[PDB]
Parts: C-alpha cells; structure tokens; sequence
RNA sequence: AGGACCGAACCGACUAAUGUUGAAAAAUUAGCGGAUGACUUGUGGCUGGGGGUGAAAGGCCAAUCAAACCGGGAGAUAGCU
RNA sequence: GCUCGCCGGAAGACCAAGGGUUCCUGUCCAACGUUAAUCGGGGCAGGGUGAGUCGACCCCUAAGGCGAGGCCGAAAGGCGUAGUCGAUGGGAAACAGGUUAAUAUUCCUGUACUUGGUGUUACUGCGAAGGGGGGACGGAGAAGGCUAUGUUGGCCGGGCGACGGUUGUCCCGGUUUAAGCGUGUAGGCUGGUUUUCCAGGCAAAUCCGGAAAAUCAAGGCUGAGGCGUGAUGACGAGGCACUACGGUGCUGAAGCAACAAAUGCCCUGCUUCCAGGAAAAGCCUCUAAGCAUCAGGUAACAUCAAAUCGUACCCCAAACCGACACAGGUGGUCAGGUAGAGAAUACCAAGGCGCUUGAGAGAACUCGGGUGAAGGAACUAGGCAAAAUGGUGCCGUAACUUCGGGAGAAGGCACGCUGAUAUGUAGGUGAGGUCCCUCGCGGAUGGAGCUGAAAUCAGUCGAAGAUACCAGCUGGCUGCAACUGUUUAUUAAAAACACAGCACUGUGCAAACACGAAAGUGGACGUAUACGGUGUGACGCCUGCCCGGUGCCGGAAGGUUAAUU
RNA sequence: AAUUCCUUGUCGGGUAAGUUCCGACCUGCACGAAUGGCGUAAUGAUGGCCAGGCUGUCUCCACCCGAGACUCAGUGAAAUU
RNA sequence: UGAGCCUGUUUGAUGUUCUAACGUUGACCCGUAAUCCGGGUUGCGGACAGUGUCUGGUGGGUAGUUUGACUGGGGCGGUCU
C-alpha cells in the first residue's frame, strides 16, 4: 500500500511509504545467513574503480536457491520476509522431508501454498520445470542460460520474461528491454512474475534516505577546474564544447558493446 | 593547538622498526648505508 | 513521530576592541550558529608524487604544494648584476 | 601560630596514553629559579616497588598483513589456496580491619573462592580433523519494584556562655559494619510426559528436523532487592599513666525508626519503527574407525601445584605535545548542603590554593569599568559600538497559506510577608488490631504516625515583592537561493557546492566502465522496477521556429585509396 | 532589471529637502523558455529601504573607580650604525 | 561461380555439413581435510573467437617545442629589397 506522510516537517513533505502488513516481524532464519562486509569501491590495490559508494547500513545475506533442483518432493510455504540484499521479498519454504529453504516471491503467493519442481510438476505460479514442456507464449521468470547453472534473467521486482517460438533445440524469448534471444530449451524457468510491483511507486524526500542506503554526492564537470575535468574553466557560465565522460570519451548517442563471441544469440536488439 | 607530533610506541615499531626494515630489500639498503658510515644506533628500536 | 522547537556538556567560527620585537609563528575578552543527527570522539588499518583524496576553494598530503621531502647527474646554463 | 581572600561538575580524588627516579631522608648554595634565598621538580650520598584471585603472557577471532606447492611478469618482483599472525572485541576465581618517612585487594589478623596432577574406595560404554544447541548482538519510548545518598525524630556523651535573655519547643557531637553461605520475593518466558514412523543434517546416531495416536494439566528456565549467618568479633566521642611531637599498654556508652529519592540495578526485559541491525573459541549434547579382562567416564576422601614480567611518582599538568617553570591542545570513572526545571547561575562542605620582583606618588596620554542637566541619530559609507527587552499562570491576536503554519504574532493583568478556611486542607506512604489460609518474603478490613502542593477571604511594610546572579527588542516593502547541510587549517561562509525530484544516452552478464605490461580485482555474491555517464535543481502553469556548420546514428549502388603478388 | 551606455530618462508615493527605495510606462545600446521562463507559503550569523522604544554615536564634554606611564632598591634586551 | 593444362587435371571466391587443433568465469570423480591449481569423464561453441609480425584510419588522453624587428614607453596602425 502507497501512503502519504502528512507536512508535519520540510522533510517529511514529500515522502511516499509502501507498507506490506503481511510481511514478518522478528528474526530470520539462523542456519541461512552469513556476513557480508562493505568495501567503499576499492579493489585489492586500494584504488576506488567505482565513484560514488560508502557508508549505510549494517547487513546479513541471506541465501537463496536460485537452482530449484530436488524434482518429485512438494513443498509448503511457511512466511514471506524482507530481505535488505534485493528488490524484491522472499519466502521461506519447508519441504515434506523436514529441510527449508529461501526463494523469490512470486505474485500471488501466500503462506499455505504447495510448490513443486520437475518435468512433470503442474503448470502453475510457483512451479518450476525444463522449458521443453512449457506451452509456448507464457510468462516465466529467474531463467537460466545454460543447463544446470542457477537463474540468472528477469530476478528483480515486477520483471518477466516470455515465450514466443520453439524450433528445433532452441527457444525464442522477448526479454524486458525489448530484445529477442535464443537459448536452449534444456533450461529451467518459473510460471508467473516476480511480485512487489509497488516498488517503483516510492519517493525517497530527502537526502539522508539516499545517504542511508550507501549512495554519495555527485559533483558536476562543469563546475571543476581544466585539471580535474574536460569541462572545467570558465569566467562565468561556459561549456562551448561536446559532452565526453571523465576520461574522453563521448557520451549520449555513441555506442559500447563489442562481442563476437555472442553476436549469434541475438535476433532483434532493443528498439 | 594541536601539533604534528603524537607518540605511540606500537606505530612507531611497526613503521621504522628493524624487522620492518629486514621485511623488504630497500630496508636492507638503509641498514648497510648507516652501517657503512659507523652509526651507534642503527634502528628506533630500543 | 520528526535531517521538529528553546537551552548546558560537546562540535563550530558571524561582528567588535586588545595584541603586532605578542602570554600565543593565528590567541584573549564580550556578544554569535548546531545541539537524536547528512552528528560527535578513542584504538588499529588501507590509498604514494604527473600519483592519491576531494558535498569542488586549485583545497589537503608532517608550521613546505599550478606538481611533497631526501640523496645523486652537478662546479647544469647565466650575451645579466 | 592567629586573622583575611579565591575555586568547589573544580583551580578536588583516581586512571589510561606518554615520560622515566622527578618519590623519601640527610647535607650544600658556585652555575639553573626572569629579584633575595637558609627554600626547590637544582648539586652529592643513602633508601624505597613483596600477588593462585589486579593487569600483561596464555586460549579464540574482526578490518588487514605474510603466505609451502600454484598462476603471472626482461631481472628486481605481483596476486593468491591449505596454513600462520593481528585488539579497540569473547574466555576460571577475594573481601573487611590494622600497619611505613616513603608499598598495599600484594604485607599482618579474621572469614572465603577457582583450575589442573597423583593415590585409594564404590558405579559403569568410552571415543574426533565430523553432526546439532549456545555464546549472539539495531534506533526510539513508557512506568512498576528497588538501592547508593540525603533530612527529621528517638537514644548516648558534653554545655549553662566576654554585652540584654538562655533549665528549655535550648546549643555541639556520634548513631559504622564487607565478600561468602541459606531463603527463591516484585516481575519476564515457555503447555508437560509415553509410544510408532520418516526421500532431510558429505557416512552414523538414542542428538536436531518432520508426521501420527494416547494421556495430564501444572511442569521447567530466569530474576534485582529484603531477611538470617558471617559478628560473644571489628570500629567508635571519651578516660586511666608517659611525650622523640611520628606515639605505647589498657579501658571503652548509644550504635534505632519514619519520610523523600537517581541519568545506577531488575532490563540483553516490555511496547513500537524501517534504514532490517559481527566472527570464532571456552561450555552442553550424538555418534564413526578403535578398545573392551584393558584404556576411559561420574561421585567421595588425601596429597601436590599455580611459574615468568608490571607495580615508586606526575597525569587538564612546572614531570605529556608546543625551542621556555609558555594565558594554547589532550580520552575514561567518582557527583555533598541551601534556593532553582536543571550537570545553568550565586554562597558554602571535604579538599586545594593567594598564580617567584617589591615600596611609594596620586600629572598629560593609552587600556578595562560607573554616573550624567536640555536634546534624542542632528554622527557616520552604514544605528559600527553602547543603551534597551528578558520568568510563570490567565485574557487576546491580522494579511497570506502547500491547511502543518505565520505565533512567544501584536498587547495586557496578578506576583512579598502574616492569620483563618483547616490547632497541616485535596493527595502520597502506612504500624497496631479482627478474620481466612495451601500456613508464607500470603489475602481482605483497619486506621495510629510521617510528608505535603495550588486557591479564596481579611490585615501589613516599603519609592520599587519575576527586587541580587540568571534571563527573546518589535513592526512594514523589496532582490537571490525552496528547506536541514558543505567549503578557501592562517584576510572571502555567500547569491558558490550538494540535495529530494526530472530528462537524454550506454549496458543481455565472462555486462558497459575502472585499477593493472599479465594473472587478477571492484561493479555485485547484483540481473533492465538493476547498474555507469552528462545536464537541470522542492512545488504550481509551461517549455515555441531552425538539420545549412561541427558532432552522433543508419546506408552502400558509384569515385579515390595500404601492406602484399 | 545581480542585465540600460546616453542617465540622476519620464510620471506617481514617501521627506522642509530623497543620484538610494516602492508602483507604473516601453525608446530591450546588449531579456527569453532544462549552460531553463514567470510565480511561490515556510526557512537565512545573506544584499537594499522605512517606523516605535532606547541611548555619550553626536551638539560638547565633566567627575569618579582600577592596571600602566613618573620616583626608589635588584636583574637586564632589540631593530639600525 | 570468372579464369590454365594438356568432358579429364591445379590453383581462387560464396554457401552448407563434420570433428580432431582451440575456448568453457556448465555438471560429476581424485590429489585433499581446500569455491586457488592440475588430471579424468560428459555436455555446449568450433576452424569462429583470441594472440604475434606487418599495414591504412582516428587519437589535447599524455609528452617535447615554436609564436620577428623598428617604435619620441609597450600595444593597435604603418614599414622591411
């Protein structure tokens, strides 16, 4: 649910909550965490390779089965929970042979479902099975792109992917940016799409909440020096010059990728 | 007002000290060069 | 509840007078801003010079910075005093 | 030795970091001490630091450092696996009294506790480099039970006052006692027990996890404080005889209750929010290969052991960082009385100091303060500086607005003391007595004693009752940036930087991009509702015409065009 | 007008008197739509203008309380030449 | 599919198929007590990708330098045989 806060402070004018009233309170599960520590963008030499990061929040990761391996067992779902790693919640399922485990949330899903996986599992949200026996032009997410690896496409909040053609050992998918793919039809996949689509809808309100995620200040080209930048200088306002990146290279309209070993993969790129 | 000096004996073993110095081949460099000139004290260290 | 309100500890540096071979190679006295947060402090660690770090002033890197300190090429060159 | 002044959330007491004999006693005054010096943190000589329980060493890990074989690089070297180091974090045990010129949880007296080795007696399935539990964790808020501590009364010992009164509702002093052991309260959490079965915990499990019957409703874990013992003891004003001025031997009264009360304990608890809040060992359990007469395990007696290094002194300062016996800088603990909301401000207690040149005079001028007839910004680039307002309770308050604000808008009235209501009122705590009871740190009734606000009526003093220290000046019209924030250590704090929001563009995962001759690493244990770059800067109404020039994207038929043959 | 040289443009308000301030005119030397245009409650140790109270800022200065300056005893520099 | 030789013989370019060099930052076994490293089996790409020598394009990202004299002071004008 997207609420308003009242203008009790200029702080709190803007700001926009989503509240899920089904979610846990209290602790996580033990046996399923493990520490993750925080590295401000240095690599091993100490340098900082990516600007703009530091600070936050202390947190725990969480694992979770991005394989979907075990076939011919039921499962039943126990509570949906928060997980500050990701986009998107996650739920905790216990099997009927006394084993529990953490996946995505898919849309729909409540506590008191039964799941499955396996080449003869249902078709329904929740289930997984090879995407050889998939009826095509259905709606899929956490897809893998080889046989046997883990889900790597459509794993973030409200995303989804779909089937358009098989032919042969290969399956034709239209993915989120407008593009279309081949990969093999020996690959797994999950009915439905991933839930929390009231994501998008929240507004932060002031800059602490940007600070308390990790996120620092962005300092503009324009207003450093000809040392610093190849936008710097100036008496007055001036830029008089085509916009470029931080090291020389041109940004808006100039294109990045360069890969033939992938360019067969790809049937139609995004428009 | 604060000034530049601000003793800790741990630092100061662990940045000037002689296994510091043995640590690596430039240190071995210094410690031949004073030997070289006849020094008394060779490292901090006491 | 709150980057909410008044105000000591704590963190800053807007105005004036003294001082200028000073008590002090940047301070003192009377007033001044924040004060549950993008806050403040102890201990240890990592980034090395055409390099680092920078809520960006050419700012800071041991009272030294439009290219640190130390030892060498070295008695560099000086149609100039 | 007698007076006087200053601090008292410090200018008192104890530590860490950092120094290293500055500590105590004897003797000296050349040089040091901004002056004299018989004095010194100065010269010379001797003395002083006593640990099973305080720390370090030791067992375990964080960020990070090194790194056998390994991968990579002209040499030099770089990054990393198994390992091995690294506290600011986790891991056994001790309290009172007396004592030296200088040491004390270490020495003496009294009463305690913790971990291992060895021998004997009695009962018996023990076993790790493996499996499970536990250790083990955020911000804010609320009120219930307590203690440290204070005040008054009661009790014991003295006094009868340099000048009016003081045998009394009078004046001064004391009323202190620990760890350990037993009792398990205020309160917090969780239903207990038996039998069968099972695709899970790298193999095994009587341990963990899951499914199914029967039976029973009270079992278990946690926990400040109070009470008894420790204690026929210790301490305690004074007194009985001598003094080197540091003291010896003995003797020794009372040693109770009521009220108020923490930022400390119950409390790592309870309620609530999103930004979702360390690791490994000590400790409790289960087995595997293996040994079963053995070895080993739990319980009781006796014996032995606990080694080595620190311990003086300063520590908001004359002993540390500033060349100085320098008006600067430096982390943690302790928190008395009267007014007061208060750790602010004023006077005091315990304790500590008067800051290492003095004595006179009472000119101009400079520095820090007090008062001013009539006027009231006439001064000046400019009300710069000074003067002025300043508390609580009640009445009352505009334009505009994003409906929260503006607002403490503006402007007014009361405030001391004594008596009655009421020989101390409304509240707060609460003994004795009567019953009940599973008989206890119980339940109901009961009111002795103690403490104590705000208000109304009527009197009274002064020029002034928020009387001292403390303690907002207010209103109208405009430019800039929405707002809280950041910046030129040492002449610039702003209209400059950042910001929540918006748009363009790249990126299909061995991602774009960056540090690297390479191996590798960050982005990220993320996957287009995600990531990097560039411009504008909350919010409201909006954002028109130009593709000739320079960039960028798509085409590919024609002309020109490298090495090579 | 944070932009306008000619320029103290012209008209109205406020003062006895106003090169600054406020409201308009259009003759824009040389505004203008994300190197954004026109508005905006609340906030500011931000730039300009006007009132009430208050005063030694001033007409125009007078007395008083403390530390120096002067005299006595001890110690004892400096820039420059 | 256009080109030699003596429909038959070599050398070219375009496209289909294959596995045996090469890649694997997919799954499983051993060294081994280990998410590095090496060996073994099996899928998936496959003469593509990637590297060495040579060669045309772009390249203020970085480095070393040039930018004259006369002159009623220098600059702007004008001149220099």
């Amino acid at each position: 649910a997207v609420v308003k806060c009242k203008p009790t402070s200029p702080g709190r004018r803007h700001v926009v909550k989503v509240v899920n009233p089904e979610l846990h309170k209290g602790k996580p599960f033990a046996p399923l965490l493990e520490k993750n520590s925080k590295s401000g963008g240095r690599n091993n030499n100490g340098r900082i390779t990516t600007r703009h990061i530091g600070g936050g929040h202390k947190q725990a990761y969480r694992i979770v089965d991005f394989k979907r391996n075990k076939d011919g067992i039921p499962a039943v779902v126990e509570r949906l929970e928060y997980d500050p790693n990701r986009s998107a919640n996650i739920a905790l399922v216990l099997y009927k042979d006394g084993e529990r485990r953490y996946i995505l949330a898919p849309k729909g899903l409540k506590a008191g479902d039964q799941i499955q996986s396996g080449v003869d599992a249902a078709i329904k949200p929740g289930n997984t099975l090879p995407m050889r026996n998939i009826p095509v032009g259905s709606t899929v997410h956490n897809v893998e792109m080889k046989p046997g690896k883990g889900g790597q496409l459509a794993r973030s909040a409200g995303t989804y992917v779909q089937i358009v053609a098989r032919d042969g050992a290969y399956v034709t998918l239209r993915l989120r940016s407008g593009e279309m793919r081949k990969v093999e039809a020996d690959c797994r996949a999950t009915l439905g799409e991933v839930g929390n689509a009231e994501h998008m809808l929240r507004v932060l309100g002031k800059a602490g909440a940007a600070r308390w995620r990790g996120v620092r200040p962005t300092v503009r080209g324009t207003a450093m020096n000809p040392v610093d930048h190849p936008h710097g200088g100036g008496e007055g306002r001036n830029f008089g010059k085509h916009p470029v990146t931080p090291w020389g290279v041109q940004t808006k309209g100039k294109k990045t990728r360069s890969n033939k070993r992938t360019d067969k993969f790809i049937v139609r790129r995004r428009s | 007002m604060k000034r530049t000096f601000q003793p800790s004996v741990l630092k100061r073993n662990r940045s000037h000290g002689f296994r510091a110095r043995m640590a690596t081949k430039n240190g071995r460099q210094v410690l031949a060069r004073r030997r070289a000139k006849g020094r008394a004290r060779l490292t901090v260290s006491k």
